[PDB]
C-alpha cells in the first residue's frame, strides 16, 4: 500500500521528471532490451536500434501512462482499465517482465534525478511501480 | 541446471519409461493454456481455446504437446549434453518463434504436476526433486540462444 | 480477483482434502526442502529430518491457515491478518518463497486429487495460492 | 557465468576504477536495507535500523557495505572463475549464516541503481548491460555452493 508519504515522493520526483518524461521513458526500454535480452521477444516488429523512433514512440506512451497513473494514484485501477485489459487481453506480456521494466524506470530515474534520488524516494518509486505492474496484471486469469 | 546423482538420473528414467508421451504431452500443453492463458498468445491459429474443455479437446494443441513432449523426450537421453542437444532449437524460439523463456519455465512447472497428477503416490518427494532439476535444465538449455 | 467459479473449485478440492490437511501440509515442505534447498535458509532451527515432528507440527499449522483462508475466501486480508503481520515484521520471509511453496502444494494436491485436480480446479487452485501469498506479502513494506 | 564482449570489459574494468568502494559499499546495503525491509533480518545486532536515515547513517551498515563490495571487487579481478573465487564465501553464507540466495540478486539491482545515481550519464545503457551481466554472474557465483 502506497503511504502518504510514498505518494508525496512520487508526486515530487515525477514532478521533477515533467516534460522529459518521454525521454526518459524511452531510455527506460533501451536500457531494459540490452540488459534483459528476452525483453525484445515482445517487440519483433520494431526496429529496436539506439535512437529508434520506434522506441521513442512507445518511451513516450509508457511514459504518458505513467504520469496517469500518478495523477490518480488513489484510483490506479480505473485509470488504468482499458490498459490492464490490452495487456491481459491482447499483447500478454509474462507478469515477470514488469519487474524488469520497472528496475530500468528506477536506473533511469537515478541516473537523472542525483538530488531527488534518495533512499527514501527510491524506496516509494519501487513500491509505485510494483503497484502500477499489480494493475496492469490483474485481469490475467 | 543442477546436479543429477546416477541414482536421481535412474529415479528419472525409470519413471519416463512408464509415460504415455503423446497423452502427457497434450495435457502439459493443454494445462499450460488454462492456467496461464497469457500462453495462449502464441497459439491463435489453432482455433478454439475459449474454455478448459475446448482447449483440452483442441487437436492441434495435443499435436503441439506431442512434438514438443518428443523432444523433451529425446532430451532425457542426453541429460549430459542438453546445452548441445537444445542448440538449434533454442535459436528458433528465438530468432523465428519470439517466446520468452519464461514459457519454458511454466512449462516445465506443469509438467511436474502432470506427473504428479498421472503417478500418484510413485512420485515421491525425491523423485519431484530429481524432474525439478532437469526441467530447469531443460529450460535453461532452450533459452542459452537467446540475444 | 479469484472468480466466484475459483471460490467453489478451491472449496471443493479443499473440501476433499479434509482431515489430511495437516499431513499434505507436511510432505509440501519435504516437496519444498528437497527440491528448492535454499527455503531451508529459513529453518536452520528445525530437525528437518524425514518425519521429524517440527516439520509434522509446522505442516498442520500451515494447512490450517488454508482451511481458514478457504473459509474466508471473500475477506482473506482481514482473515489472515495476523499471519501477514508475522510474515511482515517477524519472519521476513523472501516474497520468492511463496511461489516454491505453492508449487509443491499444487503438486502435494495433484498426488493426492487424482480425480478432483481436473484442469480448471488445478487454474482455480494456483489462483487461491497466489492470492495467498499476495496477503501474506501485502505488509512487507 | 559471465559473458563478456572485450568491450562490456573495458566499460566494466574503466568504471570500477571510479569507484570509492567504502563510500558505494555503504549506500548499496544502505538502500537494500530501505528498499526491502525484510533483508534487516540478517542485522540485528547492527543497532537501529528504524528509518531511512538511522539506516544510511549507522556506521556498522557502513563498515558491512565496505566489507561487501572490497569481496565483490576481488570478483571483478576474477571475471573468468567467479565459482572458484566464490566457493568459500558461498559455503559460510549458506551453512554459516543461512542467507537465501534471493538476497544476492536484490543487492546486485540496488548496485546497479547506485552506480546509475552516483555516475549519471556516463552509466550508459551498454555499460548497464554489462553490469547487469556481472551482478547475475556474482549472485550465481555465491549461491552454488548451496544445499
Ligand atoms: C510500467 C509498465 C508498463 C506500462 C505503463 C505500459 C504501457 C503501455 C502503453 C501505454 C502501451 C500502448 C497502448 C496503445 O497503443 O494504446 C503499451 C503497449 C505495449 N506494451 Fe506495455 N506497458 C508496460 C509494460 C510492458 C512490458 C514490461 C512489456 C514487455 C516487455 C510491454 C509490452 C508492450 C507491447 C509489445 C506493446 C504494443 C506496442 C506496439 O505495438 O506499438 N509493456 N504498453
Ligand atoms: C520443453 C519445452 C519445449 C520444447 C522441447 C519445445 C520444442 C519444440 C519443437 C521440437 C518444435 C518444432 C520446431 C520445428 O518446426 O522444427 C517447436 C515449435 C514451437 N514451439 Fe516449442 N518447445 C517447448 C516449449 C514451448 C513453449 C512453452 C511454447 C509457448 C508457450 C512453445 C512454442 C512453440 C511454437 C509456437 C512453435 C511453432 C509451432 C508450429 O509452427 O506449428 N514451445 N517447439
Ligand atoms: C502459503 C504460504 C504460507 C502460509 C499459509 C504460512 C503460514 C504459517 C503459519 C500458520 C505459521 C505459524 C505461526 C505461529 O506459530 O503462530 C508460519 C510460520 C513460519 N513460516 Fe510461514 N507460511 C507460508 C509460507 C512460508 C514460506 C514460503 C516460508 C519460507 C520458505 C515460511 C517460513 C516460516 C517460518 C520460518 C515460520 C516460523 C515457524 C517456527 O519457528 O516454528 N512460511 N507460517
Ligand atoms: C555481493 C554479494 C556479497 C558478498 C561478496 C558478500 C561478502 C561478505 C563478506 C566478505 C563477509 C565477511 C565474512 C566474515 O565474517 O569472515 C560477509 C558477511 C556477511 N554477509 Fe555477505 N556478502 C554479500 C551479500 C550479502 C547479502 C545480500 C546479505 C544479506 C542481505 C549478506 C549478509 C551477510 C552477513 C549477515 C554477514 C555476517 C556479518 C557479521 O558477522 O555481522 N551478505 N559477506
Amino acid at each position: 500500500v502506497l503511504s502518504p508519504a510514498d505518494k508525496t515522493n512520487v508526486k515530487a520526483a515525477w514532478g521533477k521528471v515533467g516534460a522529459h518524461a518521454g525521454e526518459y521513458g524511452a531510455e527506460a526500454l533501451e536500457r531494459m532490451f540490452l540488459s534483459f535480452p528476452t525483453t525484445k521477444t515482445y517487440f519483433p516488429h520494431f526496429d529496436l536500434s539506439h535512437g529508434s523512433a520506434q522506441v521513442k514512440g512507445h518511451g513516450k506512451k509508457v511514459a504518458d501512462a505513467l504520469t496517469n497513473a500518478v495523477a490518480h494514484v488513489d484510483d490506479m485501477p480505473n485509470a488504468l482499465s482499458a490498459l490492464s485489459d490490452l495487456h491481459a487481453h491482447k499483447l500478454r506480456v509474462d507478469p515477470v517482465n514488469f519487474k524488469l521494466l520497472s528496475h530500468c524506470l528506477l536506473v533511469t530515474l537515478a541516473a537523472h534525478l542525483p538530488a531527488e534520488f534518495t533512499p527514501a524516494v527510491h524506496a516509494s518509486l519501487d513500491k509505485f511501480l510494483a503497484s502500477v505492474s499489480t494493475v496492469l496484471t490483474s485481469k490475467y486469469r | 541446471m543442477v546436479h543429477l546423482t546416477p541414482e536421481e538420473k535412474s529415479a528419472v528414467t525409470a519413471l519416463w519409461g512408464k509415460v504415455n508421451v503423446d497423452e502427457v504431452g497434450g495435457e502439459a500443453l493443454g494445462r499450460l493454456l488454462v492456467v496461464y492463458p497469457w500462453t495462449q498468445r502464441f497459439f491463435e491459429s489453432f482455433g478454439d481455446l475459449s474454455t478448459p474443455d475446448a482447449v483440452m479437446g483442441n487437436p492441434k494443441v495435443k499435436a503441439h504437446g506431442k512434438k514438443v513432449l518428443g523432444a523433451f523426450s529425446d532430451g532425457l537421453a542426453h541429460l549430459d549434453n542438453l546445452k548441445g542437444t537444445f542448440a538449434t532449437l533454442s535459436e528458433l524460439h528465438c530468432d523465428k518463434l519470439h517466446v520468452d523463456p519464461e514459457n519454458f519455465r511454466l512449462l516445465g512447472n506443469v509438467l511436474v504436476c502432470v506427473l504428479a497428477h498421472h503417478f500418484g503416490k510413485e512420485f515421491t518427494p525425491p523423485v519431484q526433486a530429481a524432474y525439478q532439476k532437469v526441467v530447469a535444465g531443460v529450460a535453461n538449455a532452450l533459452a542459452h540462444k537467446y540475444h
